[PDB]
């Protein structure tokens, strides 16, 4: 009796994987400093951001599978590049460093003398520097060398930006959505009850760290355990808490920037005397917040490794600086970080057996972060002491694969792969594409 | 947007607009770009006018012509989900209905195009001659 | 609640044929919600094609899935020796799911007449009060096929119970067993016993016995 | 890849209750995958039971509440576990039973519709017999040949219970030898045969192992 | 595909829809580009869509309004290929065809536009008041 | 047998051949790649 009949823009969509662009509140551009982080062009975000809730729907999610990460995490590594295409590169400083002890603390700063290009190509410059035992190698008084220049070159950032990490929402072109997960316990894989969608996804701040999820989004009610595969020791094991920690990183040095000439044009910066506290930068966790999250935590894990369980504590196992220590930037610098300290611990069942601690923390301007060879980046000095507090919202684990599974589990902060980072916020997140066409009998026909 | 989408196809029916709105048009607007993630911000919405144009071909080429919904000559063949006129659009929802005529949406759309203004528009024009 | 009806419910079949067995449901479905499974013998059953013609990755070409309306079939060209087994049909269309009669596809080859050996009761099961009477049939195609018990040219009802080899594999043949259980009693009062098999192979009639 | 592994052999009887477990290896977890308990009913086909799926557990009116599909998803020292109870339990419920599952993520997939659906992974699969009887061990019967060719065999009769294995010279004589399934006697005592064909002086034996009741018994067979 | 372009104008109308079809949207399509051979693989397309929109006016705006084939109020001029209805569909071809009109097509068009839609709607506008 | 003006000889003749025509070339030279380093993160491929 019927007949078929076309209906335009029908609730039908699959999923899909686009391009996604940024949004940046068109308050970031107000901030100025010469293009911070990623906002230059970058899209200023609706006022009104729209969230619709979706009744009577059920949706299945996987963090793990979300494409908005793979994007992301090649969006800051291609935002990375282009920020150190125009400034300076610093190509001729892999002339010979003659170094010495500085004026305690076996003499992790060296004070080096080089010969040096000046404007002009005819006389060479013969002036000092001071520099990281981490960014230099000695090659065989005490001669040195940059540590990279075997490796790779180097070029210097600009001081001009800032690598202050700005809110970006992530957004879908027209004939496409992002969905939103609004349940307050979700570990990034099952049925999602209650789905609402966004044009634009929420504030999230592309903090780089290692070890330590810094400024992200709190968890609701229950600390949240995330895993790709949990009894897979090989998985990393990311974690979302509940309330933020307090964490403060300093650079107790005092700086001045020379701001050398090595012309026509350039001008490069370099690390002057200290002049204050002769110190090591060191990290703040306050004793009473830890241990409350930690005894919080720990139970956590036994809603899997069961009831009653010995769950034993240890800082990281060997690798890499990257993986080894708590990397992230602070005030321009970049920060290693022994966390050694806080993961010495052994819990019972529900307990483990004053008033503050400190991490030593070390500096590295030179670094290759991502692996990346070909390319590696100077973190120009600040004038100051640098001080900042920082929210620690989440962490990267790992379990050993020793066992004895039946006996106890020993867990180690894990590192690598930054997608996790990103996993982090996106986790109730997925990309799909609207399919409006549709089509349904009726009588309707036509004359 | 989408709030029917759990709803029934019946209930559906009400809120086609909006979707029709917001899928439509999509624009920032922002005119600056740059040499990297000015390509990015374009790649997307490149991509947006291209699979729009691509269903507005089906629309005209069909029994349509113009927006929302519109009707056709197209007899609903029983072998296609043979069922209820209550059991579709009361007790039944969009997204479990295209599950079904997954089969057969290839089969209707010949119908649309072909027996329709291929051989509608060539009898209009027999029809229109007297 | 859905009724699926396969045919037939065994078959023969060869090497390199086309094998086609198709399956009806009580009512007509539409959207194509059908599967088709394969199991061997002694193994977990698999699955192979879902919706009716979408087949699983990972299995070959040779097979082909149809669905129309109540009539569904899936075609099996080339067929093979791994093939050979007991397939279903499924129906996941409305709750619950429901399953067909279930076809055995068996391997085709020269009919085989079986060779028929009866075994009288050993002494030391006489001593325990009971007497069983065994009629062999070895090697033989096609699975098929008749055993009847007959006592002094009488019929036997109850007391029987036969068994069967699964397809050989290489001669790809059955073998079969049966078992005729009586007491002693009864095993006194008889003289002779006949064990009466009729098959498609023998083109002859067989009746092995023993005067004891 | 994904494992399915059930539990052992349950053999229980009448009116009481019985657990299996479906250890699923390779799941990430049960909210991506729905969960199917399917039986099969010896030489019939097979039945659909019911099903854990979105974490909720469903079964067909035949079993309405009298069926309990339990299951608790991936842990930290072994992969996502369901577990299937039948209480009050009859002689008809003898079926194999298998716990099955399939993926749920693709929403356009033709595996599910809607809570029905095809089933993807099979698992090993676990028998249940249901028989009010105690172990016992075979009693070995020799087969001998009055006289086309020859033929000769031992018989195994009234075991329990299952399996037995039966050999030929230690396992010498592999050849030609047709091994026939157990047959279940009406006494609840399980008979098999194993028979070999023979032309035309080797005086072959038999080895029989029933482990359950730990009798090795070896029988000879001569001709009369 | 053009497989009536040697054949005649009465045949060529009943493969009239295959060319509208694969000419309206051709899109590969790929997202990949680069500085160099990225703006190459986009001017082609760019001016694809240019090319378009400005065919679709005149569609719009004269007495269609949608695709294929519509009719109009325009008279046929006897100056304009003064002919027998037999000796252009049946016995000649569309190439042949647009090869003589070329002086009065740009004649033609103005009676489309201005003669039809301007003066149309406005006759419409004024057929609908009552 | 292809040709832009033939009469003329001062345009190019092009041949289109029916069967392939079997050729080998080759580097009767076994060599090794020096890779010398011309730093920072920059290295040649000299001729050994
Ligand atoms: C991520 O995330 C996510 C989210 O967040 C997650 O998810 C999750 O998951 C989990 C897992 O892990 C879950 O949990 C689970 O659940 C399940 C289910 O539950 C449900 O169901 C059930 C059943 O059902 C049935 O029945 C009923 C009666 O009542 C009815 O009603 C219904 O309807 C059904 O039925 C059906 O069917 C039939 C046939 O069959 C038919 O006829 C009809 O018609 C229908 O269809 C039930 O029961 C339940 O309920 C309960 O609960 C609730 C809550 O939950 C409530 O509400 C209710 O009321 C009740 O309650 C009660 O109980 C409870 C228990 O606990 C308590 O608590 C309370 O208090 C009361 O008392 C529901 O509905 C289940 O099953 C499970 O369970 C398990 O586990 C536990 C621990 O946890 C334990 O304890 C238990 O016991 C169990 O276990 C079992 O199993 C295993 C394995 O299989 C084994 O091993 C063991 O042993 C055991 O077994 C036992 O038992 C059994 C019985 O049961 C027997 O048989 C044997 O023999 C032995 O004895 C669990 O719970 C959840 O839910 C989820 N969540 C959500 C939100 O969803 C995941 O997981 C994550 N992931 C990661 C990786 O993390
Ligand atoms: C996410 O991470 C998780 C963990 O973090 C990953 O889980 C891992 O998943 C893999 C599957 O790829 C598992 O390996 C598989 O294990 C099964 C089961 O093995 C267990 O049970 C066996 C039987 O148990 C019953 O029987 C006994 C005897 O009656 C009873 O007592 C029991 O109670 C049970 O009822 C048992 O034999 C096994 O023991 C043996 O193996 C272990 C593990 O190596 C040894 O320690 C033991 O000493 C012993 O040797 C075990 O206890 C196996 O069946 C699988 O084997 C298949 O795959 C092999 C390749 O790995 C292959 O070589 C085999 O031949 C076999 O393949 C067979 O089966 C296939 C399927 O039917 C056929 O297609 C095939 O042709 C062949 O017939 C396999 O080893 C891991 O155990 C599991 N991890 C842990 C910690 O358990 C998960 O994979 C990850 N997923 C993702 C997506 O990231
Ligand atoms: C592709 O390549 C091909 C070759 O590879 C190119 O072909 C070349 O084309 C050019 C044309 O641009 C030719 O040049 C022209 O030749 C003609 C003809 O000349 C021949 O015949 C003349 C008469 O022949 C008849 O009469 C006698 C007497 O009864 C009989 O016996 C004969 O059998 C005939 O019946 C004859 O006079 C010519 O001889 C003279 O010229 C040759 C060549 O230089 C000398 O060797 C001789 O010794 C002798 O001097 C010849 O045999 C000419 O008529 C053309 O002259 C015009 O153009 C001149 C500029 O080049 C210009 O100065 C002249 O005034 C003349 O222009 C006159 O004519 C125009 C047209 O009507 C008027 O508009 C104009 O106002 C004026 O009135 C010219 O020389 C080439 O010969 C030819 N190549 C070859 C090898 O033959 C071709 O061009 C290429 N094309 C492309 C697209 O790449
Ligand atoms: C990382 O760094 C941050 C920032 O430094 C730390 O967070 C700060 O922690 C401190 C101490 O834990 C806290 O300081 C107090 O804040 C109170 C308000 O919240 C102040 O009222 C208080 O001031 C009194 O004490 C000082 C020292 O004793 C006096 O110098 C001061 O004058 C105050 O005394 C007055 O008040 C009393 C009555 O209470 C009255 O009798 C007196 O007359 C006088 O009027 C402290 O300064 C900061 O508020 C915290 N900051 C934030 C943002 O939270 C964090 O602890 C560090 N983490 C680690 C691990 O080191
Ligand atoms: C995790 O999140 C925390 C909190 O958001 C971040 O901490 C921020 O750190 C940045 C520095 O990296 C801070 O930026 C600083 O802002 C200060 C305040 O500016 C206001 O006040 C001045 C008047 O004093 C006004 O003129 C101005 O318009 C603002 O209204 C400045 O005083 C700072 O400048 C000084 O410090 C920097 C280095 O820190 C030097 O380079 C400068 O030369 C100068 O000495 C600086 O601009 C920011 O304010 C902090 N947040 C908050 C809320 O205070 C963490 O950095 C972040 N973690 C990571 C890894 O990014
Ligand atoms: C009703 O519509 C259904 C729409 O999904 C049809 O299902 C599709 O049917 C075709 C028919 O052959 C299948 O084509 C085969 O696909 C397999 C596997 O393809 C999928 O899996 C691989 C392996 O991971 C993956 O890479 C692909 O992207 C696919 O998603 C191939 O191996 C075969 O060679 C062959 O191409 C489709 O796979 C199948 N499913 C889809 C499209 O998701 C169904 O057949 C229709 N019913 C009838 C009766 O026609
Ligand atoms: C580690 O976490 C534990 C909690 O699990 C912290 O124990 C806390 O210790 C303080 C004392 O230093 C307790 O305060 C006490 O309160 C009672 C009741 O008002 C009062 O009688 C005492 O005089 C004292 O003020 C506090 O209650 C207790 N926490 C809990 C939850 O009971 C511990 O402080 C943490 N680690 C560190 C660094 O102390
Ligand atoms: C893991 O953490 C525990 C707890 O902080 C560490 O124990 C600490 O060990 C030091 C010794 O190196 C203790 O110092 C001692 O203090 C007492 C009391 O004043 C004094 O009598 C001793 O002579 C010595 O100075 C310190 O007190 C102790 N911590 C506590 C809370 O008592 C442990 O060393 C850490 N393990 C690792 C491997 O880092
Ligand atoms: C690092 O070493 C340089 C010398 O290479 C120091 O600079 C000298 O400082 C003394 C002060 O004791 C002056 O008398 C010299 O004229 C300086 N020489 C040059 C070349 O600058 C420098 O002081 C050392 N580091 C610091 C600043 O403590
Ligand atoms: C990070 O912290 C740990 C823990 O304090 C340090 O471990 C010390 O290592 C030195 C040798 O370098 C030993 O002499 C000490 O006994 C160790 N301390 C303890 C408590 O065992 C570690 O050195 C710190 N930093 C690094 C870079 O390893
Ligand atoms: C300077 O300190 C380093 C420690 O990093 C030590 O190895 C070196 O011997 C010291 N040099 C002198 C001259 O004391």
């Amino acid at each position: 009796n019927l007949w078929v009949t076309v209906y335009y823009g029908v609730p039908v969509w699959k999923d899909a994987e686009t391009t996604l662009f940024c949004a940046s509140d068109a308050k970031a551009y107000e901030t100025e400093k010469h293009n911070v982080w990623a906002t230059h062009a970058c899209v200023p975000t609706d006022p009104n951001p729209q969230e619709i809730h979706l009744e009577n729907v059920t949706e299945e999610f996987n963090m793990w599978k979300n494409n908005m990460v793979e994007q992301m995490h090649t969006d800051i590594i291609s935002l990375w590049d282009q920020s150190l295409k125009p400034c300076v590169k610093l190509t001729p400083l892999c002339v010979t460093l003659q170094c010495t002890n500085v004026t305690d603390m076996r003499g992790e700063l060296k004070n080096c003398s080089f010969n040096m290009t000046t404007e002009l190509r005819d006389k060479k410059q013969k002036v000092y520097s001071l520099f990281y035992r981490l960014d230099v190698v000695q090659i065989n008084n005490k001669e040195y060398r940059l540590i990279n220049c075997n490796t790779s070159a180097i070029t210097q950032a600009c001081p001009k930006v800032s690598f202050e990490p700005i809110p970006i929402h992530y957004c879908a072109p027209a004939g496409f959505a992002i969905l939103k997960c609004k349940d307050k316990k979700f570990n990034g894989t099952g049925p999602c009850p209650s789905v609402s969608t966004v044009q634009c996804t929420h504030g999230i701040k592309p903090v780089v760290s290692t070890q330590l999820l810094l400024n992200g989004s709190l968890a609701e009610e229950e600390v949240m355990i995330r895993s790709e595969n949990i009894t897979n020791n090989a998985k990393n094991i990311l974690v979302q808490f509940n309330t933020p920690v307090q964490i403060n990183c300093t650079r107790p040095n005092n700086n001045t920037r020379k701001s050398i000439r090595i012309g026509p044009g350039q001008a490069f910066y370099a690390t002057g005397d200290i002049i204050g506290d002769i110190r090591q930068a060191h990290c703040n966790v306050s004793k009473a917040t830890w241990n409350e999250t930690l005894g919080k935590v720990v139970k956590q894990l036994r809603k899997h490794f069961g009831n009653n369980t010995i769950i034993r504590f240890a800082n990281s196992s060997g690798g890499d600086l990257e993986v080894t220590t708590h990397s992230f930037n602070c005030g321009g610098e970049f920060f290693y970080c022994n966390t050694s300290g806080l993961f010495n611990s052994t819990w019972i069942s529900n307990t483990s057996v004053n008033d503050s601690i400190t991490l030593p923390c070390r500096i590295k301007q030179i670094i290759n972060m991502w692996q990346r060879i070909g390319q590696a980046m100077y973190a120009p000095p600040i004038q100051g002491v640098i001080r900042c507090v920082s929210n620690i919202t989440g962490l990267i684990l790992t379990r050993d694969g020793g066992s004895t599974n039946s006996t106890t589990e020993t867990f180690r902060p894990g590192g690598g792969d930054m997608r996790d980072n990103w996993r982090s916020e996106l986790y109730k997140y997925k990309v799909v594409k609207i399919e409006p066409l549709g089509v349904a009998p009726t009588r309707c026909k036509r004359r | 947007f989408l709030g029917a989408a759990g709803s029934t196809m019946g209930a559906a029916s009400m809120t086609l607009t909006v979707q029709a709105r917001n899928l439509l048009s999509g624009n920032p607007d922002w005119l600056p770009d740059m040499t990297v993630w000015g390509i990015k911000q374009l790649q997307a919405r490149v991509l947006a006018v291209e699979r729009y144009l691509r269903d507005q071909q089906l629309l005209g080429i069909w029994g349509c012509s113009g927006k929302l919904i519109c009707c056709t000559n197209v007899p609903w063949n029983s072998s296609w989900s043979n069922r209820n006129l209550s059991e579709i659009w009361d007790n039944m929802t969009w997204l479990q209905w295209d599950k079904e005529i997954s089969n057969y949406t290839q089969i209707i759309y010949g119908l649309l195009e072909e027996s329709q203004n291929q051989q509608e528009k060539n009898e209009q024009d027999l029809l229109a001659l007297d | 609640d859905i009724q699926m009806t396969q045919s037939p419910s065994t078959l023969s079949a060869s090497i390199g044929d086309t094998v086609r067995i198709s399956c009806r449901a009580s009512q007509s479905i539409t959207g194509n919600w059908v599967a088709w499974y394969q199991q061997r013998p002694g193994k977990a059953p698999r699955l192979l094609i879902y919706r009716g013609a979408a087949l699983l990755g990972g299995v070959p070409s040779r097979f082909s899935g149809s669905a129309a309306g109540t009539d569904f079939t899936l075609t099996i060209g080339n067929l093979q020796a791994e093939d050979f087994g007991t397939f279903y049909c499924q129906q996941y269309d409305t709750y619950p799911g429901t399953f067909g009669q279930g076809t055995k596809v068996e391997v085709k080859r020269t009919v085989a007449a079986p060779s028929v050996f009866i075994f009288p009761p050993s002494d030391e099961q006489l001593k325990s009060g009971t007497a069983s009477v065994v009629c062999l049939l070895n090697n033989f195609y096609p699975r098929e096929a008749k055993v009847q018990w007959k006592v002094d040219n009488a019929l036997q009802s109850g007391n029987s119970q036969e068994s069967v080899t699964e397809q050989d594999s290489k001669d790809s043949t059955y073998s079969l067993s049966s078992t005729l259980t009586l007491s002693k009693a009864d095993y006194e009062k008889h003289k002779v016993y006949a064990c009466e098999v009729t098959h498609q192979g023998l083109s002859s009639p067989v009746t092995k016995s023993f005067n004891r | 890849q994904i494992h399915l592994v059930q539990s052992g052999t349950e053999v229980k009887k009448p009116g009481s209750s019985v657990t299996v477990s479906c250890k699923a290896y390779g799941v990430n977890t049960f909210g991506l995958y729905a969960v199917n308990w399917v039986r099969q009913a010896p030489g019939q086909s097979l039945e659909y039971i019911g099903q854990i799926w979105r974490w909720k557990s469903s079964a067909s009116h035949h079993f309405r509440g009298r069926v309990l599909i339990s299951a608790v998803d991936l842990t930290g020292s072994s992969p996502p576990i369901s577990s299937l109870e039948i209480k009050n339990l009859t002689s008809d419920d003898t079926a194999v039973y298998f716990c099955t599952t399939t993926s749920t993520y693709d929403k356009w997939s033709g595996l599910h519709h809607d809570g029905v659906m095809a089933f993807s992974s099979w698992g090993q699969g676990t028998l249940i017999s249901v028989s009010a009887a105690s172990t016992k061990g075979p009693s070995v019967f020799p087969l001998a040949p009055s006289s086309g060719t020859a033929a000769l065999g031992c018989l195994v009769k009234d075991y329990f219970p299952e399996p037995v294995t039966v050999s030929w010279n230690s396992g010498a004589l592999t050849s030609g030898v047709h091994t026939f399934p157990a047959v279940l006697q009406s006494s609840g005592l399980y008979s098999l045969s194993s028979v070999v064909t023979v032309p035309s002086t080797q005086t072959y034996i038999c080895n029989v192992n029933h482990k359950p009741s730990n009798t090795k018994v070896d029988k000879k067979v001569e001709p009369k």
